[PDB]
């Protein structure tokens, strides 16, 4: 009837517009059910000690502690050099290397090249 | 000796007296606000006398007073400029501020850091006297830095919003995309003239190559907010009204143009970079105008209306008029910044609300602030013998009679109508109809401070053209002979935007409900620039960042190839020469293979 | 007080070892699904969906209602770039792929303009200006002995 | 924000709140208030027109096509209170919000002034450390042997009891704090 | 539909505390416990930096070579210089178009 | 300059003959008092160099190193005094021993007058920097950390001895004068191509360049406080002295053989100012803050111009201070939460408005606002970098738009937002916390006041 709109990456699909939120089954339920049991259990856990009267400190979360460790620690460990590994590792450590190595080289041998002809308008020139 | 220059100085040192002060008993009470206003008044009131000076005998100065550093054949001092720019625009500038001063002691009366609200606002003031007075481009980086710097920190003035923050941040992003270009028009500068000075640089350039130019076109669009780089002065509508009205609209804003006005002896003799000035101001105007006549926000309304404004100072440079350029910023700051307090009022009577779908028939309610806007928006449309007139009349006919680019006429004239659009907008929404704010009615304009600084700007609003126009000399050529209907190209488009403008207001009363047109949701979604530009570049280049950068190379392969290959080799070599089973048998038949290999190799070549 | 099986691990292939991550990452067994076992070093980590911060519901009661995160549930790989001071994922009025098109057609169409009106420029029916001294010769840099190619102007 | 959520939302919820939201818009999109009565009243016409549909399947088929229907209509720039999460004065004093546990760490000094104001803060911790041990007693009774499995909270129950986990709900610092 | 026994009862106990402590911020008459002309804005913040500044300039910047330099005056025909009293005259018998 | 030196080596006895509760007033006092003396060697000619004698000497270059040697000393000192109070007089005591120790090698490091005396002195800053890392780091990392640090450097330094000695072989002195006065060209050869290599490698991983620099972040995160000031401050600067004494025999060679080592800096100064946007540790994000403006400094020193190396001189003394005073306000939340976790603890400008206002001072150095002497130094290498070649603008441009980003970005996720509502054991800065960030920021500007003082000798 109206124009559809379509989801990207950078611009998702709202969940009113979710065709599996319009045909559910009882075991969907059943999944939102024991998600909303998972969140309770964090919830309280976390409220517990939250409003402790003798806790004076930080309430240590490990999901935090996981996240920087998997973001910094485990990241060497899990490291296979593979076909996608190698080629991306030798792109892009190595390509902008010799694309500016290029540019830069070819820019000054142009300028020297002008410095011996002696015609590159150096007046004025005195600080380098 | 002359009060020219000790005066020049003494304007911008009085000002510096209550920073000095902010870590005395006047900091900690509550009446540093309006010591920091009074210090204000009495700079402009003590200004206005070299501007006599000069327009008596046009008299200028250059004051080298302080010797900083001296390279090898460069030398380093502080100086100040004084010509006809800077004795201009220090008078407007502290009246502007004197004014907003007055008006935040009634808007800002229940923040609870007032005191540094104030000590900030008289920061960025120095920071833009600096700016505009600097006689080399160190001086002027300094002054350049420090007003975006400044402006950052107002405009997250409530730092536990996270709106704020980001807008604060992408100001910082967009005047360093600028900044790049002020530091390549330095180097360039420095390493062809030897020098960072107006003077030699004026002297040692006849006929300026491109690429300084263009730096300085780049950081002008920057800090103007041009097309390329528009989208954070609307943004900046996140700090609270009285630094909307100063930093945003009127003073910081138009520093960009007030750059490429230093260096019109150069931009004079470059046609390429005035051609491209001027179709950057052409285009900037034409798309902030056509965005400004759907907004709903009357800060954003404003700032739209700044930013094509400042488009159209663009415009004026790109076409060889710099002094009109100039004449249009002091012009503008008065009007703009009156809009500005009227809105800020609006906005504080009717409990810190902005939607104008929310206001309803403030003629009659508001009185005084209804005629300040209504003149403030007659002078925008440049209505005749007002304020805006004396300017923008003639920046008009200028773009009309000159040899320019036909499509950016075009986009100057379809942007001068649309300014009158998008005023009746304002006045239509706002002013016009019946109540549509909550029936709890606390509106109330009746305080002096709120009156007496919106009187002020209106009475500048009404007389300063004429006054300013009158007392100059003439640095121009004027356009004496014109065909009579393109001498009233201004007045007719103005008219026909709104006539239209009041047209399609008016078809909103009927019952009648359609859809929205897709003109209408690029116009009112900004062209989608900012749906699109502040997505998809900072999405890659941070996920660039972390996968790429820190990941691929940082933590694996630097890794793999010198360290971990080291170790993975010392270790095997270790296992290697280690792991004997310790029996004789072994190893002295490895002695007897020794000794042979001894014997042949070593011992048979002697 | 965190155990050493509590922190990430290489990556799953037994149900065993998955149900176990899912436990240790407060996740359903259905819900958790790792990064594809490539060599980028994921290991353990779950895959969770892309949405910023922004796309979470304000009226809920969050434990850091700033960053609208829950204390204990899992964190996705990219937090710090979803933080909501930043890139932006949420639902747009109008579609991504129009959006888009629009834009680069305004810009493009505005170049080319902008290109037509300068090779068809716009001027007044008038002749070039006329300066007095030989063009002023002497003004624009002098060069007072090399006498100039007179300029002369006649009246009309 | 102060109710616990459920697991999910009901068929009437989402009819309920795709109706707010539908009159929201429109009344965005209707800037005067005449017209907005007249088109809200011809909304509500047409969303009971559908009321008395006994067959689920088909009031989720409309349900879903209203929902198309309203993200294609619907106004880019709606009208947002101003104290909202889209609003311009969002977040604007939780810069002014200090937790209380900072006056715990006021110089005696300072503390000398507001006597009355301290003494009562005394008073207000001593219920507190009275009370902390009978909330998280009644907190292991009344919960199921397999978790919570909601949000919800019990009240007290008992005679001088206060209802468990309330301190901090109780010493919310403001909502114009300074 | 609405609040069960047990939220509304929760409700009214917590909003019972709250405006409990709510009341308790209110401050008693004597909480803030404190332990123990006209021109002079003109010369302080005007008068005593011009000084200065007039002594810095004339005194000291102007002791040395382009430190302070001035565009020179326009001069018009019919002028006569303060100087040397010489005149300029006037220019060159105007066509007078009238 | 023994009068610098013997005071130094008498701080040792009178740490070890204090008594027990007065060790941290008595070293503070003295070190400032020998800061106060080492002020003295500002005071440079035009011409040549101050030739005490016929084993040191002090020039334009090395006495600014050497005020910021002695000025961070007592900074140091306060920094520690508060993580090490539950530690027994002995090991306190030896603490300060290897602080001194490190204090005087750096001394004599910098006014050697032979380079086989300056490389065993900079050979023997090793020892105190691995010792106080491995044996006063709070986690388990700090021992790889100094493997790292450790044999990245001597894997750099073993060839230059060799190098070193061949050359006093040929020309028969190592003495700077004399090497200077009897410079001749090094000719196209193979030889003189690893020769060159030898001499510049181990300044390369001191600074560290890209690529080499993955010691860096274990080494300056896993340390103590004190440590990571005096890694970030003093001991980075050791391998730009160090280039810039070695070039003077490297010509017409560098002329082509800086381009690998040009490219690296660049390319990996915007490399390494991005993957400071994506760091989830606060002290990491300065440690890479650290690699970024030290490439930038390699650049300046690589293209030879007078303009780059005072530039490269005002950017070393600028990120030292800066560098320093970012480690110490980092440390100051880490004592304070026990975590390094940047997210961890946020809105800290409502609870900490005068540690707020240090933090944003700092961040603003770190960007290099005009007319700070980060933003001189900045401004002079990219005026060079743009004679050497116009397109350098753009890498540069890029970087000076990245590193305000990450520096706010910094401060913005520290200070402002919300506090975390958990954490409510933040206590009110100590007077010895803020005593250390005026003493770090107040020089920086009063060096801004007069900046010949950091120029160098050009
Ligand atoms: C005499 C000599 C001089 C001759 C001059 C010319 C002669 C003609 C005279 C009149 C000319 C213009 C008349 C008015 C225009 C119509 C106004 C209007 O709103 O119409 C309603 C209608 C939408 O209304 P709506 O959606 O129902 O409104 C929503 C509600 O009302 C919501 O209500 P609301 O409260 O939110 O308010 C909505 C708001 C705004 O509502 C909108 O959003 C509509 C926007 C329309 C106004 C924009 C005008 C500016 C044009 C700049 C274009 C530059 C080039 C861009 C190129 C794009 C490239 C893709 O309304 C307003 O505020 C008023 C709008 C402006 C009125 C003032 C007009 C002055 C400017 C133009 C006239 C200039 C006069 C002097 C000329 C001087 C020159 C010498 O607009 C249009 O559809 C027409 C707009 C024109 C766009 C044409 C662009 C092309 C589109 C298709 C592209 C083709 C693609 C081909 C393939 C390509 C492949 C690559
Ligand atoms: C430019 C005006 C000149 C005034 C003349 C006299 C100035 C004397 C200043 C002496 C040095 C400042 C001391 C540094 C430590 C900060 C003090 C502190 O800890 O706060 C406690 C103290 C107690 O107040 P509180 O009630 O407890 O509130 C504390 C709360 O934490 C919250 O406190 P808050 O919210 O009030 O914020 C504290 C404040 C303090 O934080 C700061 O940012 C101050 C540090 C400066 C920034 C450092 C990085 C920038 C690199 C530039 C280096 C310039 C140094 C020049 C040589 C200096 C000689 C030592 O930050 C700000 O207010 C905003 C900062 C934005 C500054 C933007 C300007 C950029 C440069 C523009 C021109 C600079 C060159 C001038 C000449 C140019 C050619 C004519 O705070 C104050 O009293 C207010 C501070 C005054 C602000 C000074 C800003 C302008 C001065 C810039 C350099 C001075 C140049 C003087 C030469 C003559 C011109
Ligand atoms: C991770 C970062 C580590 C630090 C980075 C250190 C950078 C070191 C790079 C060395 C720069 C150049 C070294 C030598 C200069 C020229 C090299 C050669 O490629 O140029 C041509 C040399 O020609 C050929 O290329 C021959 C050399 C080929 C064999 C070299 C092996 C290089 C392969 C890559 C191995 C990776 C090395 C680094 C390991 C980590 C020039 O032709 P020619 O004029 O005749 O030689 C000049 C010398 N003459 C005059 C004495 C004759
Ligand atoms: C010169 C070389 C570089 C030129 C620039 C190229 C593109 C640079 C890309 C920058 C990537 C930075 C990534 C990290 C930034 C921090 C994250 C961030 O900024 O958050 C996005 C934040 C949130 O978006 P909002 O719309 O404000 O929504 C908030 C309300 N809910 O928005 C932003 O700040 C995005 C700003 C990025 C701008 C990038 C596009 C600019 C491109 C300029 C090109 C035009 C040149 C102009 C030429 C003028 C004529 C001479
Ligand atoms: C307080 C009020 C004091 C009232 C009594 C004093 C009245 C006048 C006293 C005159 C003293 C004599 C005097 O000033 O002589 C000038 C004397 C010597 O000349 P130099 O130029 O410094 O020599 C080159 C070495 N740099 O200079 C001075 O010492 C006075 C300096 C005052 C400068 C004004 C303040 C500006 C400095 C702010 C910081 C700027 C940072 C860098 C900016 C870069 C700009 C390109
Ligand atoms: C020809 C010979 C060339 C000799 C080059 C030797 C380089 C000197 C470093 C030697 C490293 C030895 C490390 C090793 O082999 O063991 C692997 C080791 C096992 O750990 P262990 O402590 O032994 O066990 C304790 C628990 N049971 O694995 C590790 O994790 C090592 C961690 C520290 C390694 C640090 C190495 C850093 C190297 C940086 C570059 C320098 C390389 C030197 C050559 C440079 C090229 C000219
Ligand atoms: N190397 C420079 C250092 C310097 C810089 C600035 C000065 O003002 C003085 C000296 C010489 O000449």
């Amino acid at each position: 009837s109206f124009p559809k709109y379509k989801p990207s990456r950078l611009a998702t699909l709202p969940a009113t517009l979710d065709p599996a939120e319009y045909d559910i089954s009882p075991e969907t339920r059943k999944a939102q059910a024991e998600r909303l049991a998972i969140r309770s259990r964090l919830k309280r856990e976390y409220l517990l000690q939250y409003n402790d009267p003798n806790r004076l400190g930080v309430i240590e979360d490990p999901a935090l502690i996981r996240w920087t460790y998997a973001r910094s620690a485990n990241i060497y460990p899990n490291f296979r050099p593979t076909p996608k590994t190698s080629l991306l590792g030798a792109l892009f450590g190595i390509g902008p290397l010799f694309f500016w190595y290029y540019v830069f080289k070819t820019d000054r041998d142009k300028k020297e090249k002008l410095i011996q002809e002696g015609k590159l308008d150096q007046t004025f020139n005195i600080s380098y | 000796m002359n009060p020219f220059a000790s005066l020049t100085l003494t304007t911008l040192t009085i000002l510096t007296i209550p920073i000095m002060m902010s870590n005395s008993n006047i900091y900690k009470t509550n009446l540093y606000p309006n010591y920091v206003k009074t210090t204000v008044s009495y700079a402009f009131t003590l200004s206005l006398v070299p501007l006599l000076m000069f327009m008596h005998t046009g008299q200028e100065m250059i004051i080298s007073n302080w010797h900083w550093m001296t390279l090898q054949t460069v030398e380093l001092s502080l100086s100040f400029k004084m010509d006809y720019f800077s004795v201009m625009f220090i008078p407007v500038a502290l009246f502007v501020t004197w004014s907003i001063m007055e008006f935040s002691m009634w808007y800002m009366h229940s923040d609870p850091f007032i005191n540094r609200f104030f000590k900030y606002l008289l920061l960025f003031l120095i920071t833009m006297m600096i700016l505009v007075t600097a006689n080399n481009l160190f001086q002027l980086f300094i002054g350049w830095e420090g007003v975006g710097i400044m402006s950052f920190l107002l405009i997250g003035w409530w730092h536990g919003r996270t709106d704020a923050n980001t807008a604060a941040l992408q100001a910082i992003l967009y005047n360093r995309i600028g900044d790049i270009g002020f530091v390549l028009s330095m180097a360039w500068f420095l390493t062809h003239s030897n020098a960072w000075d107006l003077q030699q640089i004026f002297m040692l350039n006849n006929e300026c190559p491109n690429m300084p130019l263009i730096g300085l076109l780049l950081a002008a669009a920057g800090k103007s907010a041009q097309f390329g780089l528009h989208p954070w002065l609307p943004s900046a509508m996140e700090g609270p009204t009285p630094v909307s009205a100063l930093l945003h609209s009127s003073t910081m804003v138009v520093a960009g143009v007030f750059l490429l006005i230093r260096f019109y002896p150069l931009m004079e003799t470059n046609k390429l970079v005035q051609t491209m000035t001027l179709c950057l101001g052409a285009i900037t105007t034409l798309f902030t105008a056509l965005c400004a006549i759907t907004q709903n926000d009357i800060k954003k309304i404003v700032a739209f209306s700044t930013s094509s404004q400042l488009g159209l100072m663009m415009v004026t440079i790109g076409i060889n008029q710099p002094h009109l350029a100039f004449l249009h910023i002091c012009m503008h700051a008065f009007f703009k910044a009156m809009l500005f307090m009227c809105s800020g009022s609006i906005i504080h009577s009717l409990n810190d609300e902005q939607d104008i779908r929310k206001m309803g028939g403030l003629y009659k309610a508001m009185p005084f602030t209804t005629t300040a806007l209504i003149i403030g928006s007659l002078a925008l449309t440049g209505m005749p013998y007002l304020t805006g007139f004396y300017s923008k009349d003639l920046i008009i006919e200028a773009v009309n009679m000159s040899y320019t680019n036909a499509w950016a006429l075009l986009m100057t004239l379809i942007a001068t109508s649309l300014t009158a659009a998008y005023s009746t907008r304002i006045i239509f929404f706002a002013f016009l109809g019946k109540p549509r704010f909550p029936p709890l009615v606390l509106i109330n304009e009746n305080n002096p401070l709120l009156i007496n600084s919106i009187k002020r700007l209106l009475i500048g609003s009404i007389f300063a053209g004429f006054i300013i126009s009158n007392n100059i000399p003439p640095m121009t050529v004027p356009n004496t002979t014109m065909p009579l209907y393109m001498k009233m190209t201004a007045l007719i488009v103005t008219i026909m935007g709104f006539m239209l403008a009041l047209e399609l207001n008016n078809t909103t009363y009927y019952l009648k409900f359609k859809y929205p047109s897709q003109t209408y949701k690029f116009s009112n979604m900004l062209g989608y620039y900012p749906s699109i530009m502040h997505r998809l570049p900072t999405y890659h280049n941070l996920s660039m960042s972390q996968k790429s950068a820190s990941s691929l190379l940082d933590l694996i392969w630097l890794e793999t190839i010198l360290p971990k290959t080291t170790s993975f080799i010392q270790m095997k070599m270790s296992i290697m020469v280690s792991n004997q089973k310790g029996l004789i048998k072994l190893y002295f038949l490895s002695f007897l293979i020794t000794i042979m290999i001894s014997m042949t190799l070593f011992n048979y070549h002697e | 007080h965190v155990t050493k099986d509590m922190f990430p691990g290489p990556y799953p292939k037994t149900p065993e070892e998955r149900a176990a991550a899912a436990k240790k990452y407060n996740m359903r067994v259905e819900d958790y699904e790792p990064y594809p076992d490539d060599g980028m070093g994921y290991g353990d980590y779950p895959k969770l969906p892309d949405r910023s911060q922004q796309e979470r519901d304000p009226w809920y009661d969050w434990d850091h209602p700033d960053l609208r995160l829950n204390w204990g549930e899992p964190i996705h790989w990219d937090l710090d770039m979803y933080i909501r001071n930043r890139v932006d994922t949420s639902p747009t009025p109008v579609s991504w792929n129009t959006m888009c098109k629009h834009l680069f057609g305004f810009v493009a169409f505005m170049l080319f303009m902008f290109w037509v009106g300068e090779i068809y420029p716009s001027y007044q029916p008038v002749g070039p200006k006329q300066y007095p001294y030989n063009d002023l010769y002497l003004e624009r840099g002098g060069d007072p002995t090399k006498e100039p190619e007179p300029v002369v102007h006649y009246e009309i | 924000a102060f109710s616990a959520p459920a697991a999910y939302l009901t068929h009437q919820q989402k009819v309920l709140r795709l109706y707010k939201r539908a009159l929201r818009h429109l009344e965005s999109w209707c800037v005067h208030r005449d017209k907005y009565r007249y088109f809200a009243c011809l909304m509500r016409a047409r969303f009971d027109e559908h009321k008395n549909e006994k067959d689920m399947v088909k009031a989720t088929q409309l349900l879903r096509q209203a929902e198309e229907e309203f993200w294609y209509g619907q106004h880019p720039q709606p009208y947002i209170f101003p104290e909202s999460p889209g609003g311009t004065s969002y977040e604007r004093y939780e810069c002014y919000k200090v937790p209380e546990w900072c006056l715990d760490d006021w110089h005696p000094s300072e503390k000398a002034m507001y006597p009355d104001y301290f003494a009562k803060r005394e008073q207000w911790k001593r219920l507190r450390r009275e009370s902390w041990e009978r909330e998280v007693k009644q907190l292991q009774e009344e919960t199921p042997p397999g978790g919570p499995r909601t949000e919800a909270l019990p009240p007290a129950r008992k005679e001088g009891d206060l209802p468990p986990l309330w301190w901090h709900i109780v010493t919310r610092p403001r909502e114009r704090p300074m | 539909s609405g609040y069960t026994p047990d939220e509304k009862l929760r409700l009214q106990q917590l909003r019972e505390l709250r405006r409990r402590w709510l009341k308790d911020q209110e401050l008693s008459p004597r909480e803030p416990v404190l332990p123990p002309r006209h021109s002079i804005f003109a010369v302080t913040h005007v008068l005593i930096p011009v000084w200065i500044i007039h002594y810095y300039l004339k005194y000291h910047v102007t002791a040395k070579p382009y430190t302070v330099v001035e565009r020179k005056p326009r001069i018009f025909p019919g002028d006569t210089i303060l100087e040397t009293g010489e005149v300029i005259p006037l220019m060159k018998e105007f066509p007078d178009q009238h | 300059m023994l009068k610098i030196i013997i005071p130094t080596t008498m701080l040792l006895p009178m740490t070890w003959m204090s008594k027990h509760n007065m060790i941290w007033i008595n070293a503070t006092v003295h070190s400032l008092l020998i800061s106060l003396i080492s002020l003295s060697l500002l005071n440079q000619l035009g011409e040549n160099s101050l030739n005490f004698s016929l084993t040191f000497f002090s020039d334009s270059l090395s006495a600014p190193l050497l005020v910021l040697t002695t000025w961070l000393l007592p900074l140091m000192l306060m920094a520690s005094q508060s993580h090490l109070s539950k530690e027994t007089t002995t090991r306190k005591k030896l603490y300060i021993t290897m602080l001194i120790l490190l204090q005087l090698f750096l001394i004599m490091t910098f006014t050697a007058t032979e380079l086989i005396l300056f490389y065993i002195l900079f050979e023997a800053t090793l020892v105190p920097t691995l010792i106080i890392i491995t044996r006063w780091g709070n986690q388990t990392e700090r021992l790889n950390a100094g493997l790292y640090f450790l044999f990245y450097t001597l894997a750099g330094s073993l060839p230059l001895l060799v190098a070193l000695v061949y050359i006093q072989n040929t020309t028969g002195s190592l003495n700077f004068l004399i090497i200077h006065y009897w410079s001749h060209p090094l000719s196209n050869s193979w030889s003189n191509i690893f020769m060159w290599l030898a001499c510049i490698m181990a300044f390369m991983v001191k600074m560290p360049l890209y690529g080499l620099h993955l010691w860096l972040p274990k080494a300056h995160v896993e340390a103590p406080i004190a440590g990571s000031m005096v890694l970030a401050a003093v001991l980075l600067k050791l391998g730009g002295y160090g280039m810039m004494r070695i070039t003077t025999i490297l010509n017409p060679l560098t002329n082509y053989m800086a381009y690998p080592f040009l490219m690296l800096s660049m390319w990996g100064m915007i490399m390494t100012s991005s993957i400071c946007l994506r760091q989830t540790d606060l002290k990491s994000l300065i440690a890479y803050s650290s690699v970024s403006h030290m490439a930038l400094v390699i650049v300046a020193i690589m293209i030879q111009t007078p303009w780059s190396f005072m530039g490269a001189t005002a950017l070393m003394i600028a990120h030292g201070l800066t560098s320093s005073m970012l480690f110490c306000l980092a440390n100051t939340n880490y004592e304070r939460v026990h975590s390094r976790t940047m997210i961890l603890a946020r809105g800290l400008q409502t609870l900490l408005p005068l540690m707020a206002t240090w933090w944003l001072v700092a961040s603003l150095t770190n960007l290099a606002l005009p007319p700070s002497i980060n933003l001189i130094g900045e401004l002079f290498i990219i005026t060079a970098s743009f004679s050497w070649s116009n397109i350098t603008i753009i890498l540069m441009g890029m970087n000076m738009m990245i590193t305000a980003l990450y520096s706010l970005y910094m401060l913005i996720t520290t200070q402002r937002g919300k506090y975390t509502h958990h954490i409510n054991n933040i206590k009110p800065s100590f007077t010895r916390e803020n005593a250390l960030m005026a003493l770090h920021i107040l020089p920086l500007l009063l060096l801004t006041l007069n900046p010949k003082m950091i120029l160098g000798p050009l």
